[PDB]
């Protein structure tokens, strides 16, 4: 009614968390002997290179 | 012939001559208590019998002895003036009023029990614990006598 009483918001709640994150390596090495005398594969005759392997 | 008038005299600060003002919750000085509007055998146009200034217990049952004195009805619903609530409430029905409590400077003359008798020094101790300054003197007016 108009005169009385009001009302009120009185609420409210939190939280808060802590965790932790794994860990994934990945490595890969190339030889001489892997590259050296060898083709590419898809192209014939033409010679092998270290930057096609490594791609 | 016979012409209809009225007169639409009252007001509501004669009862509450003054406030306590809390700059935090503003109602503070009052209270909604559910009341009998209209009287409870009655028919189902008798209007209600209370009036703004009626002292009123805490069970919300209007005041009849100093002892069972809480507040004074200032509702807005029985002002001078307004009270068109006439035949809307069933005969008994309840509903919320709202009672003046502390924090109040009171008019001593407007204070009445339920029926109609003055307030006494007891129910002026009873007023005043809650807080209240039942004021004895308002000046008043003299309208219009050919003389003063």
């Amino acid at each position: 009614q108009r005169g009385g009483v009001r009302q009120h918001l009185a609420n409210d709640r939190k939280k808060i968390v802590n965790l932790n994150i794994p860990f994934f390596p990945l490595d890969r090495s190339i030889d001489r002997a892997d590259i050296q005398n060898f083709r590419e594969f898809g192209t014939e005759n033409a010679p092998a290179t270290v930057d096609a392997e490594v791609q | 012939a016979k012409a209809h008038v009225a007169t639409l005299e009252g007001n509501y600060s004669d009862i509450v001559l003054g406030r306590v003002v809390a700059f935090g919750d503003t109602g503070w000085n009052f209270k909604e208590v559910d009341m009998t509007f209209i009287a409870d055998d009655a028919d189902a146009d008798s209007k209600t019998t209370l009036f703004a200034g009626v002292l009123v217990g805490e069970d919300g049952t209007p005041a009849t002895a100093a002892a069972g004195v809480f507040g004074v009805l200032v509702d807005r619903k029985v002002l001078p003036g307004v009270d068109h609530y006439i035949g809307v409430f069933e005969p008994g029905e309840k509903v919320p009023m709202v009672l003046a409590v502390r924090g109040l400077t009171l008019n001593q003359l407007k204070l009445k029990y339920a029926d109609g008798t003055a307030i006494d020094a007891a129910g002026i101790q009873a007023l005043e614990a809650q807080g209240n300054q039942v004021t004895d003197k308002i000046v008043g007016t003299q309208f219009i006598g050919s003389v003063l």
